[PDB]
């Protein structure tokens, strides 16, 4: 009994799909408009622990935007260094991660916190194996999985650091 | 619907 | 390897324990005119083919109203032209999440599996419920695999909880 599988096939057919075909070119727009980066960077905090304002989670990570554009909404973000812009990226959670967080909640289900962390850990790894044979081909997505004790911000700046090295490397 | 995830 | 496991859950999570809970009360204010029935009926149709109007599924299956707040529909069932029962009809939405992976071809699901899945579903989202405080018995669940008439089908259920009430 995997939830997992249910989790990521749904976040992947039913809003990655949708979302990341054209992700690029609305980017391209706003950057004709500092830069953004080409990818969506999902969060996959294992603690299923997804706040309402990624401020929270790290103060370095601050809202600058909504990437303009059925029709989901996606957000532009910066993230700091001693107050400094080091990097903006569109930066969002793993949504289903919230629904592993209420089964463990609810009595009924049967859903230790162990395994929470145990389904978390197969939603990422599921979702990397549909992304990898995928159209898009996390060519537009890459995915933040971290076990919280960190700044976060750190995190994420290091994987867009990576991507600009790929770009002109590659 | 279904928008489960953000929308 | 059973992909159903995690619609039912999200499906019931994300979804049905948000909406059933007050579903009677708004049902009762809309009920104060016209001094209709108290369950969410959820379509399961095996197929996993869910139209964008239910009106097509069966032309006895006509849009009445939708239910207003504290998105439901109410639906009118139609027998010979007449109105023969009124209630809240809605689909299992994780089935077309069931058909899309059929259509994809890098996701290695074929339609015997999406028939499987789909029974696993619907198996899976009755023991939710069964467990469920939110249920209240207020939601029923009409599994069918065409070969029927789903107004006809529906209407069974309708008259059955009605002869349950009294």
């Amino acid at each position: 009994f995997n939830v997992a599988h249910g989790l990521a096939w749904s976040y992947y057919i039913g809003y990655l799909r949708l979302i990341l075909p054209e992700l690029q070119a609305r980017i391209r727009t706003y950057n004709q408009h500092g830069a953004v980066s080409q990818r969506l960077y999902i969060l996959l905090p294992l603690d299923c622990g997804v706040p309402d304002n990624l401020s929270m989670a790290d103060p370095n990570i601050r809202f600058l935007d909504k990437l303009p554009q059925r029709v989901y909404s996606n957000s532009i973000y910066e993230l700091l260094e001693n107050g400094q812009r080091a990097g903006t990226c569109v930066l969002e959670y793993a949504t289903p991660l919230q629904t592993l967080f209420a089964m463990s909640q609810y009595s009924q289900a049967g859903f230790s916190r162990e395994d929470r962390l145990e389904q978390a850990k197969l939603f990422c790894r599921t979702l990397e194996d549909i992304l990898a044979d995928a159209p898009e081909s996390q060519n537009n997505c890459r995915l933040i999985a971290y076990q919280e004790p960190f700044s976060l911000s750190q995190e994420v700046l290091r994987h867009l650091r990576q991507e600009e090295k790929e770009e002109v490397t590659v | 619907p279904w928008s489960y995830y953000s929308y």
